[PDB]
């Protein structure tokens, strides 16, 4: 397996802007770029910008321009109820948890909560024509759309491309009277502005100290990074350069597999002369499609929720229908 | 806006138009049918090829008997024959005088050349016409494939146009079609499971590695001659040979309309019948006003040389006076002249010359200029070469 | 009209790898689908393998085992197959859909060839 | 999404996906003609009359 994690290995994680991070608008590890709903039995793919399983059940998230990790089972997300963390592999997630209107994802590493919450909805949707909202604990098997637990080399693919100059206004610090930029341990910076003249100079793992520009908030010293990348995100610049260089592939891909789904009970039948009514007690509300089987069908679809009666007349040339996920039941009259 | 506007089906001569709103500047089209293919629908039944007298070694038992074991191998057939007394190069095979048997089972298979030599059947029906055009709306000239039926738009520079279906669904195919070496003959074979001996269709197989094969060859074995091991067989000659030998000329010798057949896919192109319908939508961005184009005033025709022929061979000489120098278009709306070009370059006081084609001894013909009309008329002279090497441009009124 | 021809299959023993191959023949240009699908004595038609463009599926009961390549230009499939399990003989097809004819007269849509016949021993 | 015409046909015919296709309804009659040997026959005194 390690011949699939080497790929999302050597990337990065990023950090980004989030609407709500438990206090206004915020900057943090935790953005959610977009959520797909389509699987069947509710499962979901999440992709946020740290990543995921680098170790067994680990995550891994940038702060500041400094790594750092947590155990995966102290991070919780939610929509309505709490939902479950299934796996986790580069950059992508997989969840199973019911219907919503936003996903909420937090966690709480020191006595600080970090957070994100984003209005994109997630949408529960059955198998066949018997609606509900949690699998039934026993029923029939159907070949439904869920998303494969396994990662493996698939032809989808995203793109990556090189990070963006990010800036840092922490490390420009003042002298008795001067600027002096610091750069980290064997780290290569860009230092740019127009106090004087113009000054682009560039400074490799050498703290230098300019002699005019002597206050703090004129400007800046970006960063520089070669041999790590980044997504093809909106909440990052590009720097200089189209290329492209790579392109990695996504785990999770949808499959097909047996599903488990509910079964109506049975209807009680009574017949009459070319009439037949029918009596319904379901459950759950229930779909119902009854037609002729002559050249005009005079088809004719409900959906049902409560017990009723219904009667239906039928001819010589025949009578047929299904209630739920049963088999079609043909009724064939005679003279009488 | 809708225009509706009709095409006799034949390449190579062009097609000019000028749309004419009330108020605005003509708009010029030019068109050019390249290629006007007809693809059939066109469904593989059977092959056919060579066979070959498939004959294993005779069954020889010495003072005894022998039975029959059907392979049940494509017309298979086996017999015994009793009082043989075969010979060997190192004198008697056996010693017996009589009650000796002899055993053959002789059957057909495909020759080795089945790939390469062989003929195909085919169930032809349900033409599509499809062309290739190359049409110039407001200076705006494009090559492109077109499926001509009722559906299908082609669009570009948001004018759309649509090719409506043939007005004659005629087609050169006969409803069975034989394929061979690619040439195509109208030939009615006989059906799978029907075929018969001594002529087409005797060896019957689905496809060309089909591996299962029906077969009337009638063969029919024989009692070999006396001292000499051998089996002897009768059976017709190839009926696929006498066809070969047969062959009545080809279809793209005797369809008529002079339609020209070529099998990379099978389909026919290159002949005229019929008309094929326009459809034009074009955009309301694409007419310019009247004072951004050249007008004219006092303008008039003169015809200098007339040759009636198949051939452009009528030379006008227009002089005119005009407020701007711009190119335009010239039309005629009737059929009584057809012109060359689709637009004429013009200076401020100069004279055009205009090439066109005609079939009138006496033409009177009306003329659109830029914005007007003038009225050219004058007499013309026959032409001087009795056959040419080329269709008419031009139709042939009444 | 279109066919499908299978190749490959035998007696073999546990913990083998083989490969199973099916091409196309016939008046056909693209194919959208290619997909193999597994029949076991006594049992229902099953699917094993699925494979269209760079895109794969693969089933519960067959992950990390089999692999599926496809060649368009060649209109063909490749089922490299490995790890031996007692439970994997069956009786293997391999199916066509989404056939683009290249005009080609439209004709039916899908195809079934006859299919290899596949048997291991422990 | 609208129901099905495995469930809105007319005549009950039975569509399966694979090979697009219809089975199991009635409409029309089938007319068939026969070629027998005479192989196949027996004589009328050979059967009990």
């Amino acid at each position: 397996t390690e011949e699939l994690f080497n790929e999302y290995k050597l990337t990065r994680p990023y950090m980004a802007r989030c609407i709500r991070c438990a206090v206004g608008s915020c900057h943090s590890p935790i953005a959610i770029e977009a959520v797909k709903s389509d699987g069947h039995d509710g499962y979901v793919r999440l992709q946020t910008s740290s990543q995921y399983g680098l170790k067994g059940r680990t995550m891994r998230y940038d702060m500041h321009g400094t790594i750092k990790e947590i155990p995966l089972h102290q991070v919780s997300l939610y929509t309505s109820r709490p939902c479950h963390i299934v796996d986790g592999h580069g950059y992508f997630l997989l969840a199973r948890c019911p219907a919503g209107d936003s996903i909420t994802m937090e966690f709480k590493k020191d006595s600080v909560r970090h957070s994100c919450s984003v209005p994109y909805e997630v949408k529960f949707n059955p198998v066949g024509r018997e609606l509900y909202t949690h699998p039934p604990e026993h029923g029939v098997e159907q070949a439904c759309q869920v998303y494969a637990h396994d990662a493996q080399n698939r032809g989808a693919y995203v793109e990556m491309h090189l990070p963006g100059s990010e800036v840092d206004s922490s490390l420009v610090s003042l002298s008795g009277s001067s600027v002096t930029v610091t750069p980290p341990d064997g780290t290569s910076a860009l230092v740019e502005c127009e106090c004087g003249g113009t000054k682009i100079s560039e400074t490799i793992n050498k703290t230098k100290q300019f002699s005019q520009c002597t206050k703090k908030e004129q400007c800046r010293a970006y960063r520089l990074q070669n041999d790590k990348w980044v997504y093809n995100s909106d909440k990052l610049p590009k720097a200089a350069g189209a290329t492209l260089k790579g392109k990695l592939h996504v785990p999770f891909l949808l499959a097909d597999g047996k599903c488990t789904v509910p079964l109506a009970p049975e209807p009680m039948i009574t017949f009459g002369f070319r009439s037949v009514s029918l009596k319904l007690h379901p459950k759950n509300p229930t779909y119902l499609i009854t037609r002729q089987l002559a050249d005009e069908p005079h088809y004719t679809h409900e959906l049902i929720s409560e017990p009723a009666v219904r009667n239906f007349t039928v001819t010589e040339k025949g009578w047929e229908f299904v209630w739920g996920n049963h088999p079609p039941k043909r009724f064939w009259a005679q003279e009488t | 806006y809708e225009h509706a506007t009709t095409m006799p089906s034949q390449a190579g001569i062009s097609y000019n138009t000028i749309v004419n709103r009330a108020g605005y500047a003509p708009l010029p089209i030019s068109i050019t049918p390249t290629k006007i293919k007809l693809i059939p629908t066109v469904n593989l039944e059977y092959v056919t090829c060579h066979y070959k007298t498939g004959m294993d070694s005779p069954a020889i038992k010495c003072c005894g008997s022998q039975e029959c074991t059907p392979t049940y191998r494509p017309d298979e057939q086996c017999k015994v024959f009793t009082g043989v007394y075969p010979f060997m190069w190192g004198g008697a095979y056996c010693f017996c005088d009589t009650e000796n048997t002899q055993v053959s089972k002789a059957y057909v298979m495909k020759s080795d050349d089945c790939l390469a030599d062989h003929a195909e059947a085919y169930k032809a029906h349900t033409a599509s016409v499809q062309a290739f055009l190359n049409i110039t709306v407001g200076e705006h000239s494009i090559v492109t494939t077109v499926y001509v039926n009722g559906e299908t738009p082609v669009n570009f520079n948001g004018v759309k146009i649509t090719a409506g279906p043939l007005s004659t669904a005629w087609t050169p195919f006969d409803r069975k079609i034989v394929q061979y070496a690619g040439e195509i003959y109208n030939y009615d074979f006989p059906e799978y499971g029907a075929g018969q001996p001594g002529a087409f269709g005797d060896i019957q197989s689905r496809t060309v590695s089909s591996s299962d094969l029906y077969a009337n060859t009638n063969l029919v074995l024989q009692r070999p001659k006396a001292g000499a091991i051998h089996v002897p067989y009768t059976q017709a000659p190839s009926g696929f040979e006498q066809w070969k030998k047969d062959k009545a000329p080809s279809l793209k010798f005797t369809a008529p309309f002079g339609c020209e057949i070529y099998t990379n896919p099978i389909r026919a192109e290159n002949c005229a019948v019929g008309s094929i319908p326009l459809a034009f939508d074009i955009p309301d961005a694409l007419f310019t006003r009247v004072s951004e184009t050249p007008t004219l005033s006092a303008a008039e025709c003169t015809l200098n040389e007339c040759v009636y022929s198949s051939d452009f061979g009528g030379i006008a000489t227009v002089k005119y006076s005009a407020s701007k120098s711009g190119k335009c278009a010239v039309h005629v709306p009737s059929g009584t002249a057809t012109l060359k070009e689709a637009a004429v370059e013009l200076t401020e006081q100069g004279s055009a010359t205009i090439h066109f084609s005609t079939a009138n001894i006496h033409p009177e013909f009306r003329l659109q200029i830029c914005t007007s009309y003038v009225t050219c008329k004058g007499d013309c002279h026959p032409p001087k070469d009795h056959i040419v090497t080329h269709p008419q441009y031009h139709a042939q009124t009444f | 009209e279109v066919q499908l021809q299978a190749s490959g299959g035998g007696l073999v023993q546990a913990g083998g790898s083989l490969r199973l191959s099916c091409a196309a023949s016939g008046s056909i240009v693209s194919i959208n689908v290619m997909a193999w699908y597994r029949q076991s004595p006594g049992k229902e038609r099953e699917l094993v393998a699925k494979s269209s463009g760079p895109f794969t599926l693969y089933a519960d009961s067959v992950k990390g085992r089999f692999t599926i390549s496809n060649d368009a230009a060649k209109n063909t499939v490749d089922l490299q197959m490995n790890s031996l399990k007692p439970e994997d003989t069956a009786v293997y097809y391999c199916n066509a859909e989404g056939l683009r004819y290249p005009s080609g007269t439209y004709g039916p849509s899908a195809v079934w060839g006859q299919g290899t016949q596949v048997t291991v021993s422990s």
